[PDB]
């Protein structure tokens, strides 16, 4: 029982994959509670190799996804991999683990998938096992500046809300991309673009931290770097000259179900990057104070920023706060927060984490943001202000 | 002092 | 010709009113190109006091408009009184004006009327005067901020531009108004409010500092602060309070004309002010650099602000640049470089000043603001992103 | 230093 938690891996490329640099350590640290039991990839020779850089002790590997899928020894398998092949392989995993009954988790990443029907579906499917809990990766949550601020608040911190202001970049929609990028991460009907992902990413802590969803909102979606520089390995630049087909920038707006509390929210796409400005930042305007959260890197998934409050101490005499937390790694450090979530839990179904401060998301919560997200894009397309008050609720 | 993310870094280990 | 332009004067209310505080001083200056040569003002009693404590020498005062929109005496009349009652004057200083002939400018305010209609109307009409120019009075315009941001980026020194980001404040749409703030600031119907006249205000400096119009855009209208705090004189809040119809914060998108550059706005009503951020700031990201203003009252038209831009010095090598001008009276200043504009094009007719760096707005100017701004009103109420692209006609 | 325009200055000219 008290025994550690066998994930079985998806996208375990190698020694120095982004799994590798993030979930892999987040598991070191977790030892105690977590053993990586299996790593999936289509050509075996590369699951040995990663296993032998990694000295994965009880690692087994498999050329087959519905091999993979069967291992009677996974309790829980974790899938970051492109979120266009997300769909395909998600399903399989599902429909080929059906007779497998210790795998009790199934992690994912953000976005979940790559449409949202797409992703309804899978969400559709997660239903079913009675005996499974799903896992999206909106690492935003558990940063110690989003807990941080969403604390502040709810204790009456900074009163009711009144305003909210964002800024954030996509970092590769600028007016610059990077040798190594991928096409497709600029492949319009990837799936993957600044809103979905990066705003998707934000927004979703927005709503996490204020803790209250939309209720009806506006969206305008941008291409006026319709051609990008590119960038030599050391960010020099390139005569060098590349299409993209996914947006610029995108503005939307959108009123807070909770207080009709209104919010604005300017994304740039990329470089160049803001410079009299934080390129990364939300104002909360309160009514006994104010929060702001700034980083330079609108990663905040990733990012360790810095936050600003001022106001009242407990929730008349306002106070000022300052709480940054010097060289934490929450590229890593986030991804660790939430395994311990899950881990809690096991060792100590949920339906979605929601607004609640312990557990974790799920694809419930992948969903409403994903439905969300078309919301989004609708609106600009229709040029219009949606009612996004149902996006909550399903059947 | 506030050792922040930079984008720079960011692209690194992405 | 070269001798001073003479002022009627509407709305001088007595020697301690806004105008006097205002517009006063700017022919002060300009005592060489103006002259203040006639008060109407309804009670005579009020007009004669006036001029005896500013001494004005050439002013004759009126007990009627007609009487005042009359005198041949006057060149150019200037109308500062409460835009509700906009209409009303304005109208008439047309219509019975119409045998003077050296009446040949007609200043009013930001906003020229009070509802677009209303102010269709008095453009409408304004036309007809072939001799006649007409100036709205946003000052906005004549902000040494604006105008350097203007001309920083005219020159490519921060390239095309990208993204727009803004923010501002009513003032007295906070959780607090004050002692003597009339009640149709706050009565609904007015015409006055946040949008129409300090997001109007401000907005059109960044059509007109940008120096594009807009294409189509989105608008949503907040009330969440239905009643507020009334504020003894000094600013001590006390346990008092009433209802409040004109709107707490509104927020605004939309996609600039020219470059398809998008556009961010929030717009505070008042109190409690922002106290992490400038509660005024103009965030323009350029292509090879960029450009923010920041005031601490978002009354731009009015304030002394600050600007820092950032990129190359012409338009590879970036530099830093912060333009800020000590002690520069906006309050005052900002109407006299609009009086100047006025003498230059005198001693020295128009359509709309538009994205000119010369010269001054006009009634077309005046309106197209207050076409776009219904567009915004429409806009929330319709829950409806529309093309405002035809504006400019 | 900058003698920006504070709105409860503001306030007393208006």
């Amino acid at each position: 029982s008290s025994r550690p938690i066998r994930v079985g891996f998806v996208g375990l490329t190698s020694g120095k994959s982004w799994v590798a640099k993030t979930h892999f350590l987040a598991i070191q640290q977790l030892s105690s509670q977590f053993q990586i039991v299996a790593l999936y990839n289509p050509t075996l020779k590369s699951s040995l190799q990663t296993i032998e850089q990694l000295q994965l002790k009880h690692a087994t590997g498999f050329d087959s996804l519905e091999s993979f899928a069967q291992y009677k020894d996974i309790d829980m398998i974790v899938v970051s991999v492109k979120v266009p092949e997300h769909y395909e392989v998600v399903k399989n995993i599902l429909e080929h683990s059906s007779q497998n009954l210790n795998l009790r988790y199934l992690y994912v990443e953000w976005a979940l998938a790559a449409s949202v029907q797409q992703a309804e579906e899978l969400y559709s499917i997660s239903q079913q096992r009675a005996n499974l809990q799903t896992i999206i990766c909106l690492q935003g949550r558990k940063s110690p500046y989003i807990v941080r601020a969403k604390e502040l608040i709810s204790e009456g911190c900074i009163g009711d809300i009144n305003s909210i202001e964002i800024s954030g970049n996509g970092g590769w929609y600028g007016y610059e991309r990077p040798m190594r990028s991928p096409e497709y991460l600029y492949d319009i009907e990837s799936g993957v673009n600044l809103i979905s992902n990066s705003f998707g990413h934000t927004i979703d802590v927005l709503q996490y931290i204020t803790g209250s969803y939309f209720q009806k909102i506006n969206a305008m979606i941008s291409n006026n770097i319709p051609t990008q520089f590119l960038l030599d390995e050391n960010g020099k630049r390139t005569k060098e000259t590349i299409s993209k087909t996914c947006p610029d920038h995108l503005l939307f707006q959108g009123i807070l179900e909770n207080g009709k509390v209104p919010v604005s929210c300017s994304f740039k796409g990329g470089t160049p990057v803001k410079k009299l400005t934080k390129n990364l930042v939300i104002d909360i305007h309160g009514t006994k104070g104010d929060l702001k959260i700034e980083g330079d890197a609108g990663f905040v998934e990733i990012s360790n920023l810095v936050l600003y409050f001022y106001g009242i101490k407990n929730g008349e005499e306002q106070t000022m706060e300052v709480f940054h937390l010097r060289n934490y790694n929450s590229v890593v450090g986030n991804i660790l927060r939430i395994y311990e979530s899950i881990a809690d839990y096991h060792f100590l179904k949920f339906d979605k984490q929601g607004f609640r401060f312990e557990g974790f998301p799920t694809f419930k919560d992948a969903i409403i943001l994903h439905r969300l997200i078309d919301a989004v894009f609708r609106s600009d397309k229709e040029e219009k202000t949606l009612d996004v008050s149902k996006i909550m609720i399903l059947e | 002092l506030f050792n922040t993310t930079t984008m720079d870094d960011v692209y690194n280990y992405i």
